[PDB]
């Protein structure tokens, strides 16, 4: 944290080696869950009886 | 055997060598202000700034 720096051996640290690239891996399931099926019923149930 | 007139005087003599031990130094160590704390991740580390 100067811009000027004594005669000596520095301890550095993160040789900014940043990275550039993001990668995703997601499992092979492909079909849709069934949200409308489930909010489309007709009746749904009893408070006491979920 | 104290007395006032009584006194002794060795005749004989040993040579004994013992030992000293003395620690002089430790290990010298040096950590990372931000791969311990906020280890690769930049959100943390803008955070720990
Ligand atoms: C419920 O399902 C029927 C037939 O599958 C469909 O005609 C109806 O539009 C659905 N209800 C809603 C709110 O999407
Ligand atoms: C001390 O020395 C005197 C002689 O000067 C002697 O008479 C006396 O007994 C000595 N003391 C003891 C405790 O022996
Ligand atoms: C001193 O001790 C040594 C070892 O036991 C022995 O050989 C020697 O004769 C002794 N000296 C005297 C004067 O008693």
């Amino acid at each position: 944290k100067s811009f000027t720096v004594e005669k000596g051996i520095y301890q550095t640290s993160n040789f900014r080696v940043q990275p550039t690239d993001s990668i995703v891996r997601f499992p092979n399931i492909t079909n849709l869950c069934p949200f409308g099926e489930v909010f489309n019923a007709t009746t749904f149930a009893s408070v006491y009886a979920w | 055997a104290y007395s006032n007139n009584s006194i002794a005087i060795p005749t004989n003599f040993t040579i004994s060598v013992t030992t000293e031990i003395l620690p002089v130094s430790m290990t010298k160590t040096s950590v990372d202000c931000t791969m311990y704390i906020c280890g690769d991740s930049t959100e943390c580390s803008n955070l720990l700034l």
